[PDB]
RNA sequence: GGAUAGUGGCCUACCAUGGUUUCAACGGGUAACGGGGAAUAAGGGUUCGAUUCCGGAGAGGGAGCCUGAGAAACGGCUACCACAUCCAAGGAAGGCAGCAGGCGCGCAAAUUACCCAAUCCUAAUUCAGGGAGGUAGUGACAAUAAAUAACGAUACAGGUUGUAUUGGAAUGAGUACAAUGUAAAUACCUUAACGAGGAACAAUUGGAGGGCAAGUCUGGUGAGCAGCC
């Protein structure tokens, strides 16, 4: 038979389910970021968790080690790529120091909101599944779409949409039609 | 010190002195004997199908007091003879002789239950369908 | 809105006498283009018959706008009419359709032929005498 | 229910064009139950009554054994009868089957 | 010495009395095919591997053998043992642990569908054949992304945030002309027309003494609840 297909598990689950304090934190995120779900929040705290176990590791090995440099670097470049590190913490200790809002906050549903266009996070995120957002010219509608650096300059409403210059949609031609009809009554 | 040999080449005894000792543990030895196989009355399975033989009440142990509900049932695959508890009070008047039922361990992996002496098993579905769904008037029973 | 039609990654193939490439295709305001009119397109820019022209494997882009396939132009209809699968000839009209029965009839028949031995002209005379 | 009262199977006829009136049609249903039948099978033989295309059909098919189930649980196919593939099926079942 | 493609107690004649073991031989058990591997992440370990690749074995059970470079072959043959089919009662014929399907079993598992277009293999061969293989059907085993509503006005209260009458905008679920897709089709991706106000286009499953998030509420009662207390 064919070659089996891979495929892997992008979530972890808290292993005390009622520590009253955490329910508390969890639900202040999904409020301030309009996210629907605590997975939207396990999701997250599971990738820092590996970017941690792998930083935690090359620090045992010394410093000029070939593997330390070439695999350290590595790291370190892909995160700044994205703005979760800043280019000045360019240095592999304060990997150790990320937090969940730092990722967060690189979501294109928040970036379309810190931009103007929408007028809340709840708004921007029927903007994004509705179609109307572009990130150069590709329609772009997955609110977690991570936003790398170089995008900023290009997100903008799409060419084919209300808003973006394209017709009016459905419900405005239907008014305006009765409204024509009944003009000429 | 330790009572236990400590020296580099004593790798032997201290295998076999483990292996002497593992039979102490009570989950271990049922593994290694089978004993799941040749006793009790699932072979293993989580599960069984049997036939009611007759319907019986079975009154609570102190301090609590209450006659509980409960049949006697023949499994098919060994006919060994069986005592099962029926949940949700009411659901009693769905099951009556000759009724075929599938049975679940009552959560105690292998002990009775609570109040109730020496009842093992609970009942899960009666003719196909489940109490649960008769309970809250979702299906319905066909008689036979 | 016009239509823009470009060609990548040209490859000239002596060994098949025919040109393959990328075709690449912008069409604003529109579902897509038809196969019947870029082979109209490419014929005359690359100087072809139509006939030696062949298209195939499209995919258009998500949230429209573009679409990608594959594109072959024959360097005479006669050497496309000897390399091209049949197929893709009956797509273009080139070819008629053939009419066998169906796979599992085939097969039965044949199973019975497996128990005839000589060509069976005897046996039916015998047969009609019985 | 007399005649239904010596049966090994009863073959329940439904129809895709009108649904069974809850005055007469679900009173043999119910009644049937509660004196015990020896077993039963679902039968549709007119679904082609209302083709536009046959995706309509099987919307029409799953309503039916949606309701069918609600009476007998143990059953999960309604069988169509203008498709020679399930009415042979249900042939060979009454041949070939114990009640 | 014989036999084998060939070494060798592999077998025969004659001769000697040896070989293994508490560093566990020999015997018994395995709900035991071996390995690459899988689950569980402090470290060391514990449990599992019938199953997509590699190697072994078998074609109801034992034995024998023809053809051939290669078989102790079972979609080859012969006999016995156990089953079992047709008949004019003289005789003849058999092997799904290939694909699809049926009975039985049980807690426990899909269509008697289309095709050689792709991957490859075989033949005297570019061309024929391939249930090997691919396509669709069934499919809450497991896995990825992600709808069920957003924003103004008015009235009221609060410091730009809550609580109720009212107005334009936005969109896919669904349906459908067309093109694309494909061996031919279905579906996805794209798209003319249609498609929301109780937006009935209506989200469930378990709980509220403690472990363990959340009721001094309210009506009934004096069989029920509870893994544990």
């Amino acid at each position: 038979p064919r070659a089996p297909r891979t495929y892997s598990k992008t979530y972890s689950t808290p292993k005390r389910p009622y520590e009253s304090s955490r329910l508390d934190a969890e639900l202040k995120l999904a409020g301030e970021f309009g996210l629907k779900n605590k997975k939207e929040i396990y999701r997250i705290s599971f990738q820092l968790s590996k970017i941690r176990r792998a930083a935690r590791d090359l620090l045992t090995r010394d410093e000029k080690d070939p593997k330390r440099l070439f695999e350290g670097n590595a790291l370190i470049r892909r995160l700044v790529r994205v703005g979760v590190l800043s280019e000045d913490k360019k240095k592999l200790d304060y990997v150790l120091a990320l937090k969940v809002e730092d990722f967060l906050e690189r979501r294109l549903q928040t970036q379309v909101y810190k931009l103007g266009l929408a007028k809340s996070v709840h708004h921007a995120r029927v903007l994004i599944t509705q179609r109307h957002i572009a990130v150069g010219k590709q329609i772009v509608n997955i609110p977690s779409f991570m936003v790398r650096l170089d995008s900023e300059k290009h997100i903008d409403f799409a060419p084919t949409s209300p808003f973006g210059g394209a017709r009016p949609g459905r419900v405005a031609r239907r008014n305006a039609a009765r409204k024509a009809e009944a003009s000429g009554e | 010190g330790k009572g236990k040999p400590r020296g580099l080449n004593s790798a032997r005894k201290l295998r076999v002195h483990r292996r002497n000792n593992r039979w102490a543990e009570n989950n271990y030895k049922k593994r290694l004997l089978g004993t799941a196989f040749k006793s009790s009355p699932f072979g293993g399975s989580s599960h069984a199908k049997g036939i009611v033989l007759e319907k019986l009440g079975i009154e609570s142990k102190q301090p609590n007091s209450a006659i509980r509900k409960c049949v006697r049932v023949q499994l098919i695959k060994n006919g060994k003879k069986v005592t099962a508890f029926v949940p949700n009070d009411g659901c009693l008047n769905f099951v009556d002789e000759n009724d075929e039922v599938l049975l679940a361990g009552f959560g105690r992996k292998g002990k009775a239950k609570g109040d109730i002496p020496g009842v093992r098993f609970k009942v899960v579905k009666v003719s196909g369908v489940s109490l649960l769904a008769l309970w809250k008037e979702k299906k319905e029973k066909p008689r036979s | 809105d016009a239509v823009t039609i470009r060609t990548r990654k040209v490859i000239s193939n002596p060994l098949l006498a025919r040109k393959q490439f990328v075709v690449d295709v912008l069409h604003p305001n529109r579902a897509n283009v038809s196969k019947d009119e870029l082979r109209e397109k490419l014929a005359e820019v690359y100087k072809a018959e139509k006939d030696a022209v062949s298209v195939f494997g499209f995919r258009t882009q998500f949230g429209g706008g573009k679409s990608v396939g594959f594109g072959l132009v024959y360097n005479s209809v006669a050497e496309a009419k000897k390399f091209e699968p049949t197929y893709r000839l009956v797509r273009y009209g080139l070819a008629e359709k053939v009419e066998k029965a169906s796979r599992q009839q085939r097969k039965q028949k044949k199973n019975r032929d497996k128990k005839i031995f000589g060509t069976g002209k005897r046996l039916a005379k015998k047969v009609a005498r019985r | 229910l007399d005649c239904a009262k010596v049966a090994d199977f009863v073959v329940f006829g439904l129809s895709g064009v009108q649904e069974v009136d809850e005055e007469f049609g679900e009173q043999i249903i119910r009644a049937l139950e509660l004196q015990g039948i020896a077993s039963y099978i679902g039968v549709i033989s007119n679904l082609s009554a209302v083709h536009e295309k046959e995706k309509f059909q099987l919307d029409v098919k799953q309503s039916l054994e949606s309701y069918f189930k609600h009476f007998f649980p143990s059953e999960e196919r309604v069988y169509n009868l203008e498709k020679n593939s399930d009415a042979l099926n249900v042939l060979r079942t009454l041949c070939q089957r114990l009640p």
